[PDB]
RNA sequence: CACCUCGAUGUCGGCUCGUCGCAUCCUGGGGCUGAAGAAGGUCCCAAGGGUUGGGCUGUUCGCCCAUUAAAGCGGCACGCGA
RNA sequence: AGAGGGUGAGAAUCCCUCUCGCCGUAAGCCCAAGGGUUCCUACGCAAUGGUCGUCAGCGUAGGGUUAGGCGGGACCUAAGGUGAAGCCGAAAGGCGUAGCCGAAGGGCAGCCGGUUAAUAUUCCGGCCCUUCCCGCAGGUGCGAUGGGGGGACGCUCUAGGCUAGGGGGACCGGAGCCAUGGACGAGCCCGGCCAGAAGCGCAGGGUGGGAGGUAGGCAAAUCCGCCUCCCAACAAGCUCUGCGUGGUGGGGAAGCCCGCAACCCCCCGAAGCCAGGGAGCCAAGAAAAGCCUCUAAGCACAACCUGCGGGAACCCGUACCGCAAACCGACACAGGUGGGCGGGUGCAAGAGCACUCAGGCGCGCGGGAGAACCCUCGCCAAGGAACUCUGCAAGUUGGCCCCGUAACUUCGGGAGAAGGGGUGCUCCCUGGGGUGAUGAGCCCCGGGGAGCCGCAGUGAACAGGCUCUGGCGACUGUUUACCAAAAACACAGCUCUCUGCGAACUCGUAAGAGGAGGUAUAGGGAGCGACGCUUGCCCGGUGCCGGAAGGUCAAGGGGAGGGGUGCAAGCCCCGAACCGAAGCCCCGGUGAACGGCGGCCGUAACUAUAACGGUCCUAAGGUAGCGAAAUUCCUUGUCGGGUAAGUUCCGACCUGCACGAAAAGCGUAACGACCGGAGCGCUGUCUCGGCGAGGGACCCGGUGAAAUUGAACUGGCCGUGAAGAUGCGGCCUACCCGUGGCAGGACGAAAAGACCCCGUGGAGCUUUACUGCAGCCUGGUGUUGGCUCUUGGUCGCGCGCGGCUGGGGGCCUAACCCUCGGAUGGGGGGACAGCGCUUGGCGGGCAGUUUGACU
RNA sequence: GGAGGCCCGAACCGGUGGGGGAUGCAAACCCCUCGGAUGAGCUGGGGCUAGGAGUGAAAAGCUAACCGAGCCCGGAGAUAGC
RNA sequence: AGCCAUGGGGGAAUCUGGGCGGACCACCGCCUAAGGCUAAGUACUCCGGGUGACCGAUAGCGCACCAGUACCGUGAGGGAAA
RNA sequence: CCGAGGGUAGGGCCCGUGACUGGGGCGAAGUCGUAACAAGGUAGCUGUACCGGAAGGUGCGGCUGGA
RNA sequence: GUGGGAGAGGGUGGUGGAAUUCCCGGAGUAGCGGUGAAAUGCGCAGAUACCGGGAGGAACGCCGAUGGCGAAGGCAGCCACCUGGUCCACCCGUGACGCUGAGGCGCGAAAGCGUGGGGAGCAAACCGGAUUAGAUACCCGGGUAGUCCACGCCCUAAACG
């Protein structure tokens, strides 16, 4: 759905929070399985080399599956749907008739006290993850693994899908949410259905905190620095540029092209 | 108005500190130094 | 023009304090007047004193308002920031 | 501040007393940090002390700091640090799992009193614990570093009980007091507690109990987790805190000759306690040990467990300062310094404000004058902004309650709009709240009448001036520490762009890392900068994006042909075609990429104008909307408004010197210590100044600087002189020396001018200056391997079989690379990437430099 | 009911205007007055990042009282056609 | 532009070997790489001594002296005087 | 006490009027084009949107009062 | 009320073929395109044409009508569900309970607007090519919103019988 506010204050008139609609009936994050302490630090050894981070309210890591066929044919009930603070998805925490409990990152659809199960036998049903080897064409999944074995690393934002367009015998070809049209391995584990929470993109944060309470520090405009600084800035009385745009390190930034060429990753992407 | 010297013994061992300046060939050779001029202090002196 | 001052002579305007010049704006004396009178004009003699309050502008200046005997002009490191 | 008394050679300054003033969320008390003896005491006063000094934080000396329970350590982990294993680096060394270290965080046993000149939760006293070791009755499967639970968590709000604390009391206890007109009183003054095991109570926290199944917590578990059902269930119980009480132990004032032994009642009452309490909310909120439970190996003659006894219980800190004379500021420096307590009355409240407890101070020079002037402060006739860049400053306003409030608006707002009225005290009647108990005192909100006094009742302190109107910016925010707080930055939000994940990007030589334990609803970069309505045209140039042709194109390949030397084969050199990358050329796309968005003619059945036409140039000629503007030179354009008067301001006109669309265009409610303009209010801003207060200034005693200083015996005017003379000339004037004043001069001081120029000076910065480098691109080649498909050039020879090689298409796996419940392996990539050498290219990201002279 | 980069206002953080100070109490102070004051808040403690480097809500700010490249030592008796 | 060295690529032979004598070739000659050790003659002076047309307390070492001290600096580091 | 009214403040409506501005009306014989009425020479009109010296054009859907 | 019927009436979900466009491969060559004629454009960087494969979006050809349904706007593949109206019959029930309807409420083509998604074809704007005295047009090649979806607005019309 999300929040509107009344404008009671100024930024509360244009600031939307999330829909918590459908956040089983929890609040605090199930320990264990999840979660462990989570280091911030907007640096690395040593020196930032991201700019802009840095505060932001503390959160606890939920340590998430990412893999799933750990439990291959292993039934688990949706134990709840639960807020995680480190990601736009919403994690789903599951109960294994196993015993053992994991959070999923929790597809669009899912809910609480529900079967989902891991493996090439799964029916074709939200959240049941499966190689990309069994999942019928067109259908769309989420949580996608892109070598096998090696973990989900697609679509797993918010109302990220991908579809299924079709195979190459040993591959299989999905339309990642970029549109980019990449082979993906058969053998690589995606999951059912799509990410959900897909009204994350239409939250306005509003004031300039908020912003802030992600972790996201003001970020500052390279013109508005001084040549030091920047390509843009200094030149002074306002300015632009001075041709063409570019980042703080020199590199152009309107449309320059940088995903390496002879990058091995290739007869695996199309567009 | 806050000053410059705000003395805190940790800060002053931990950082002039003598294993301090054992760890850092650049310490190393500062005792180096100051023994070889005879200096009565090696490191800058705090005790608790 | 580049002569003192670049091991510094603070630079506009204002305020304050003046003080000098007179090429006089008043007021005092005069001549001519195309001076009847009363007003003017113009020139001569003469700073003794005097030479307003505002609007506008940083302004100086100036334009305005209201007056006035008049609302003088300059110099003084475009006088005056130990 | 005053005085009195001591002390003393010497006292404004030390001691004592009385009086006075100041602080009282302190200027009192506790704790941390830092300081390191500054503490106590006895002797001292050279120096330190801004004077004095008998005093001291000073000198000499002596003494003082006592812990199982307080704080740290023989506990735990956080960031980080370190670092076996491992990775990497010319060397130094960089990383890095575990582990280890790391605390103000978690964990853990002491409370009240008394004692010292100085220590005290340490010593003493009383009561009450903790852990380790040994031992005995009686009881259990005992046993970890492993398994699990627990620990364990946010922010806002908040309940119920308590407690701290506080307020009364007619009650309990008291030395006493009756002044100065009155009061012998249900008078006045002081005080009416603290701690306390077990048991109790009261409040509250934690907690289903079973039973069986178990493919999980790394086949160890009866523990945990996950399934299932007779019960039980808005509970009881069971533990655990807090608070009462509690055997008992302490304390115990105001007060005099100089020392008699209560302790209760009511109320207010926390932000503290119960505490892992509750609710709500999004931004989603440490770890680890202790603890409990589980089972392993081992072991059950153990071992735990439960008691009860008896033993054992280390190291370190502990004075003192601690908002400051003991810490950071060279100083006994008006600055700076974290945590806790912080009483009472009154003002709506409060930690505000005034006064005042406890407590602590009067700030380590004084005494006098009573000028100018300055500072800080008070008042002012009439005027009321005339001051002035400007209402700068100051004034007015001011709390609360009631009434009442506009445009405009994003609708919340604009609102404290505006603008009024009320405000004390007395007596009378009356409604509810809390605590009691339903009567009652007790606090707590009120309403309704009459009535008194004053110039005045938020009677003192704290306490908005208001309005209209533009500009910029949406807004709260940020900023130039030490001249700028802004219209600058940031900002939500918009667009473009890169990036498929070993991401791009950043840092690093690398390893490694950040990115992100993220994955296109995400991450980077850029610009724009709420919101509204919009953002036109122009891809000639530049940039970027696309383009299996072409052109150019390096190493390399290729060798026609030519050469050097040999008696020689030979050995050497060059060396044409020709195949040979990226890059550039080339083609095309691209504007929220860099950017650009014209000129001259002519034309109205009046004239004035030019909708129209014409023509030149362009890559295309500025659209909407603004518009003498944060832009307008001319300029104070011209009109209009405001004013008596308006270079400003506001509204208009546009011939816009030189607006214009995300270096956004035009608007916009709200917001603004931003910058304009106007008005009311009110004023010492002013006409226009006067008086008055206090700190200085002045005078005396004490202490006693400073920059500056060629030496000075240092006048005015005319001149003169390096062109601005105390210093030369002439003349004038002028006894010698101070003091308070004033600033014209000494081209006064200060800083070897910031401007300016100069120097083959320097730096920061830029770029299509030069030249490099990193970086990225790229051919060849090493690492580098396997099986086929397919087309070439070369000499034979006969377009077909044979040489020799290569190119492209696939495929594979086994190097390399990535991953996977631990691997002599599997899965993915895959001879590519990576990396080495080498080729060319792009290359202000970076570096070194150059950027003439005359004038 | 009790939300908020909400309002007023102490602490606390600040630093707007004015005056004072200007061999200061002070190498940034004082007074009056103003900003924020549940938040992009303030703060103690423990940490990390540094010299063409850091850090920077961006001023070339800050990086130990002077930062367009810290300080110390060294090259070093740099060079100075001044 | 040899020689010596060697990051890269290709890559021998064992004396009918193989390097060298300044591109190269031919003679002529030198020498035997791809392992290692090897005193002495050389350098310096913390340290002991000797000597000086060396200083003589602002000299001489920074220090003749209780100096790398006092003091300054967070620190590296600076650094007296007597 | 109430009270004519006076005063101060703040609103509401109405009239006049204002640089300049927007269109509108009328004006014997003005300039530019030709939109419409005949298939009006691109059927027309239309609501809307966008654009253009102007009529107007074009998009979209619509009506026939068109073929 | 019982029983039946016709229907692009409405909503949701799902699904099928044709075609356009683009993309990859195969083959193949000197133009294709377009018009009144053209030119722009596209094409030896290999287009058009043809074959295969793939992606995507929109509209649903024949049936189709001079037809059907809705109150209107308007509604057209097929399927399923959910649902409105409406007609016939039998004469059963109720027993006038009716008609209209200021205001209100609801709906309301296209275009337009907000936020997301979507985007092949078409296509205001705009860009060129012609034509023309000019041509801000008609014609040609491009081509953005938009056209589609979800929700929310807008509420107009030759909303016409
Ligand atoms: C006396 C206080 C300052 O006053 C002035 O600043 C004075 C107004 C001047 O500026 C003075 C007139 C200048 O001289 C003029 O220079 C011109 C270039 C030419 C003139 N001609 C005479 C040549 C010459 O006279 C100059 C350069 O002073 C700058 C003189 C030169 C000696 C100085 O600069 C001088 C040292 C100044 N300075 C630091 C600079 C101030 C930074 N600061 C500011 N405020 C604080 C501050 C405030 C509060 C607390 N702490 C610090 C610090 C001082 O500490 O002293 C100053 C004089
Ligand atoms: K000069
Ligand atoms: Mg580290
Ligand atoms: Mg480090
Ligand atoms: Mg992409
Ligand atoms: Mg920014
Ligand atoms: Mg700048
Ligand atoms: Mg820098
Ligand atoms: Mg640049
Ligand atoms: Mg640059
Ligand atoms: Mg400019
Ligand atoms: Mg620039
Ligand atoms: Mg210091
Ligand atoms: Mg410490
Ligand atoms: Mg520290
Ligand atoms: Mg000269
Ligand atoms: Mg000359
Ligand atoms: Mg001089
Ligand atoms: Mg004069
Ligand atoms: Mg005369
Ligand atoms: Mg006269
Ligand atoms: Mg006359
Ligand atoms: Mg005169
Ligand atoms: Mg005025
Ligand atoms: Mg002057
Ligand atoms: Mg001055
Ligand atoms: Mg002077
Ligand atoms: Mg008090
Ligand atoms: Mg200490
Ligand atoms: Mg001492
Ligand atoms: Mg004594
Ligand atoms: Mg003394
Ligand atoms: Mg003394
Ligand atoms: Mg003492
Ligand atoms: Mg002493
Ligand atoms: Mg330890
Ligand atoms: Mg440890
Ligand atoms: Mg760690
Ligand atoms: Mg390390
Ligand atoms: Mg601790
Ligand atoms: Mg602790
Ligand atoms: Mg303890
Ligand atoms: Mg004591
Ligand atoms: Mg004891
Ligand atoms: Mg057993
Ligand atoms: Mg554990
Ligand atoms: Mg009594
Ligand atoms: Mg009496
Ligand atoms: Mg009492
Ligand atoms: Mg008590
Ligand atoms: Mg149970
Ligand atoms: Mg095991
Ligand atoms: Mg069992
Ligand atoms: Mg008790
Ligand atoms: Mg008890
Ligand atoms: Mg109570
Ligand atoms: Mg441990
Ligand atoms: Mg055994
Ligand atoms: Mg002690
Ligand atoms: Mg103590
Ligand atoms: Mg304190
Ligand atoms: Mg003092
Ligand atoms: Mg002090
Ligand atoms: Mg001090
Ligand atoms: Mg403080
Ligand atoms: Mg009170
Ligand atoms: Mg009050
Ligand atoms: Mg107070
Ligand atoms: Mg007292
Ligand atoms: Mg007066
Ligand atoms: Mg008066
Ligand atoms: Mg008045
Ligand atoms: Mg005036
Ligand atoms: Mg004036
Ligand atoms: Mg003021
Ligand atoms: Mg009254
Ligand atoms: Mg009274
Ligand atoms: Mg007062
Ligand atoms: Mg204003
Ligand atoms: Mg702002
Ligand atoms: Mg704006
Ligand atoms: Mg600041
Ligand atoms: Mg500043
Ligand atoms: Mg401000
Ligand atoms: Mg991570
Ligand atoms: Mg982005
Ligand atoms: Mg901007
Ligand atoms: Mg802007
Ligand atoms: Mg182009
Ligand atoms: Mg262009
Ligand atoms: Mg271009
Ligand atoms: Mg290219
Ligand atoms: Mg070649
Ligand atoms: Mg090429
Ligand atoms: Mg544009
Ligand atoms: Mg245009
Ligand atoms: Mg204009
Ligand atoms: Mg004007
Ligand atoms: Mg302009
Ligand atoms: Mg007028
Ligand atoms: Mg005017
Ligand atoms: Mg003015
Ligand atoms: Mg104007
Ligand atoms: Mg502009
Ligand atoms: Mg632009
Ligand atoms: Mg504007
Ligand atoms: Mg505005
Ligand atoms: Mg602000
Ligand atoms: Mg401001
Ligand atoms: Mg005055
Ligand atoms: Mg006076
Ligand atoms: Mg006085
Ligand atoms: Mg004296
Ligand atoms: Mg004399
Ligand atoms: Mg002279
Ligand atoms: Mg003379
Ligand atoms: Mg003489
Ligand atoms: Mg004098
Ligand atoms: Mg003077
Ligand atoms: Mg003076
Ligand atoms: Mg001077
Ligand atoms: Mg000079
Ligand atoms: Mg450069
Ligand atoms: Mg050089
Ligand atoms: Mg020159
Ligand atoms: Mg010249
Ligand atoms: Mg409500
Ligand atoms: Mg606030
Ligand atoms: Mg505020
Ligand atoms: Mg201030
Ligand atoms: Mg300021
Ligand atoms: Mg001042
Ligand atoms: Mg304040
Ligand atoms: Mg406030
Ligand atoms: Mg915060
Ligand atoms: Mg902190
Ligand atoms: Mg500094
Ligand atoms: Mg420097
Ligand atoms: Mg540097
Ligand atoms: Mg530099
Ligand atoms: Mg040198
Ligand atoms: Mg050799
Ligand atoms: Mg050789
Ligand atoms: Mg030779
Ligand atoms: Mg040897
Ligand atoms: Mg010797
Ligand atoms: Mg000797
Ligand atoms: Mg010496
Ligand atoms: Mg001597
Ligand atoms: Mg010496
Ligand atoms: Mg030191
Ligand atoms: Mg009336
Ligand atoms: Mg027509
Ligand atoms: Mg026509
Ligand atoms: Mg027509
Ligand atoms: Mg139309
Ligand atoms: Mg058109
Ligand atoms: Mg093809
Ligand atoms: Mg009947
Ligand atoms: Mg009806
Ligand atoms: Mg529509
Ligand atoms: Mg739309
Ligand atoms: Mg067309
Ligand atoms: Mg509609
Ligand atoms: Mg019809």
């Amino acid at each position: 759905a999300v929040k509107k506010f009344k404008p009671y204050t100024p930024s509360r008139r244009f600031m939307t929070v999330a829909d918590f609609s459908e956040i089983t009936k929890t609040e605090p994050e199930k320990s264990l399985v999840k979660p462990l302490k989570k280091t911030g630090g907007r640096n690395n050894q040593g020196r930032i080399t991201v700019r802009f981070r840095g505060g932001g309210h503390k959160r606890l890591y939920r340590i998430i599956d990412f893999k799933r066929w750990d439990k291959v044919g292993i039934p688990a009930k949706v134990a709840a749907i639960e807020y995680d603070p480190n990601r736009s998805a919403r994690i789903a925490l599951l109960h294994y008739v196993d015993g053992e409990k994991r959070y999923i990152i929790a597809p669009d659809g899912l809910q609480v006290g529900q079967q989902v199960v891991a493996g090439p036998d799964a029916p074709i049903q939200v959240g049941n993850a499966l190689p990309l080897r069994f999942i019928p064409v067109g259908t769309v999944v989420h949580a996608v693994e892109l070598e096998p074995k090696k973990g989900a690393k697609l679509a797993r934002a918010a109302g990220t899908s991908a579809q299924i367009q079709g195979r190459e015998g040993d591959y299989v070809i999905l339309r990642l949410p970029s549109g980019e049209l990449r082979k993906v391995h058969g053998e690589c584990y995606a999951t059912v259905g799509a990410v959900g929470n897909a009204d994350h993109k239409n939250i306005v944060l509003g004031k300039a905190g908020r912003s802030r309470w992600l972790g996201r520090r003001p970020h500052v405009r390279g013109a508005a620095m001084n040549p030091v600084d920047h390509p843009h800035g200094g030149g002074e009385g306002r300015a632009p540029r001075g041709r063409p745009p570019a980042s703080p390190w020199g590199w152009q930034t309107k449309g320059l092209k940088t995903r390496k060429r002879r990058k091995p990753s290739s007869r695996f992407i199309i567009a | 108005m806050k000053r410059t010297w705000q003395p805190n013994r940790r800060k002053r061992a931990k950082t002039h500190g003598f294993r301090a300046r054992m760890r850092t060939p650049g310490g190393r050779k500062v005792l180096k130094r100051r023994r070889q001029k005879g200096r009565w202090r090696l490191t800058p002196a705090v005790r608790k």
